[PDB]
């Protein structure tokens, strides 16, 4: 899976 | 002389890979007679050459600001690689050396637990959202606060302080006008660290 | 020649009547061939005599230590009475002078609130018990917990941080068994700060 931020990536694992 | 200080990247520079993390080697008090500065760069022992040195600047009290700046892989940084800037420069008889890495230790994973204002604060025309983040180390950390997509900015956040079983603590204060609270709007908590999932966890909260 | 630097009295000291609150005149760097410091004490520019030198104290990087103390009144210090250290040294060109007191502006009471621990936080061993206290100035404060008349001793508290309308908070944190919350007990956050009433407060929490 995957994390935005304020429609920004963070990380993907 | 000059003196030589050694910043690490910036926590969210690190966490999000999005961003683009450095360490920047800073050399001040270089003199007008000497104004030349050779910078080695080691990571863990070995030499890379990818550095720019950044423009130099002139420094009113006659001495100018030197300035190296490497990039850094994320994981590298994260792994805890040590970063050595070593400085030569011809009033300094001897090269001077600095480094810097993430602090060592098991690295674990922050607890976040918000907690809505008091009854006791209902009184008032602005009530207090807390964002209480505990259990976490290294103390590398980023929060930031939000509401239906937008960020907040009338928040402020304490420095980490370290709890008797060697991790760290913190607490955000997000204030907020009450009547915006008794609104029914959701505010989010989002906390970015190297232990969390994805480096990124968000907790949400509003009027029960 | 000698540094010099010149220390408040504790929050807590200045809050309680019972008791004795100090201004503090540390002296380091002081040479072995010139060991005698004179020290001049001025409360708002007026000399006063009653201060006390602490017992000599050898550093073991060749220089004394030399600390001078002075007394101080409850009301005076609140006040924002300025004191001021003269200290003069034969190692010094001139005689160094330093001054302290309260921070300047009106002083502005603490609101104290207790925050339970969260529906989330309950699957541990232990909870945190939050005081947030908020809206106080100056900044000189303590926070302490209690529960039942008895002290309890395994919390933190943050320092104090400046707010946007610029006054500060903190918060404070205790940690307990879960048990202990569980069953009801009261625990008490317990605040000291000039601009309480009686130079105090406490607030509770409990399940
Ligand atoms: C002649 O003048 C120069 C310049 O002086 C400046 O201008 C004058 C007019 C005055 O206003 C000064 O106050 C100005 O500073 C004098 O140079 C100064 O020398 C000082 C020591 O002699 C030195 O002190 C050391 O500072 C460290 C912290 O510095 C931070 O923060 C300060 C302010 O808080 C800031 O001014 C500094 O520039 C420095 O800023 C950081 O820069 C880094 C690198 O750019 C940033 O990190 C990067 O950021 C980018 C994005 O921008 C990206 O995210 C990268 O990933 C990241 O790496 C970082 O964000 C900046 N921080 C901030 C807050 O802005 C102290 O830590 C250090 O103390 C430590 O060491 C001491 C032991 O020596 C201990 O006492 C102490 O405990 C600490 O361990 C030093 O005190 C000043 O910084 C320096 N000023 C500048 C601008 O470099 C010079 O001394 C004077 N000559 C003579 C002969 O007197
Ligand atoms: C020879 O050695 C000596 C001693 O060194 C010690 O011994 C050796 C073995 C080493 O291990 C050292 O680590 C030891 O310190 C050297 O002395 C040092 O000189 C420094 C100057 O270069 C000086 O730095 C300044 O210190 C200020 C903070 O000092 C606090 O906290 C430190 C450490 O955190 C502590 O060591 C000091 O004692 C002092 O502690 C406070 O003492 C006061 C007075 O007693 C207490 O207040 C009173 O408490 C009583 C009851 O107890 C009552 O409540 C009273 O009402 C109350 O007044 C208070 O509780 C103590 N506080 C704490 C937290 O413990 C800094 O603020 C200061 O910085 C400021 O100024 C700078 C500009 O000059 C700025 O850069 C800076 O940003 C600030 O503006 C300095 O850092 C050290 O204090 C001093 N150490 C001692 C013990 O005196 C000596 O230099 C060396 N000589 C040579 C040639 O090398």
């Amino acid at each position: 899976d995957c994390a935005w931020h304020l429609g920004e990536l963070v990380w993907c694992t | 002389g000059p003196s030589v200080f050694l910043f690490p990247p910036k926590p969210k520079d690190t966490l999000m890979i999005s961003r683009t993390p450095e360490v920047t080697c800073v050399v001040v008090d270089v003199s007008h007679e000497d104004p030349e500065v050779k910078f080695n760069w080691y990571v863990d022992g070995v030499e890379v050459h990818n550095a720019k040195t950044k423009p130099r600047e002139e420094q009113y009290n006659s001495t100018y600001r030197v300035v190296s700046v490497l990039t850094v892989l994320h994981q590298d940084w994260l792994n805890g690689k040590e970063y050595k800037c070593k400085v030569s420069n011809k009033a300094l008889p001897a090269p001077i050396e600095k480094t810097i890495s993430k602090a060592k230790g098991q690295p674990r994973e922050p607890q976040v637990s918000t907690l809505p204002p008091s009854r006791e604060e209902m009184t008032k025309n602005q009530v207090s959202l807390v964002c209480l983040v505990y259990g976490f180390y290294p103390s590398d950390i980023a929060v930031e606060w939000e509401s239906n997509g937008q960020p907040e900015n009338n928040y402020k956040t304490t420095p980490p302080v370290l709890d008797s079983d060697g991790s760290f603590f913190l607490y955000s204060v997000l204030t907020v006008d009450k009547s915006r609270w008794q609104q029914g709007n959701v505010f989010s908590c989002s906390v970015m660290h190297e232990a969390l999932h994805n480096h990124y966890t968000q907790k949400s909260l509003s009027l029960s």
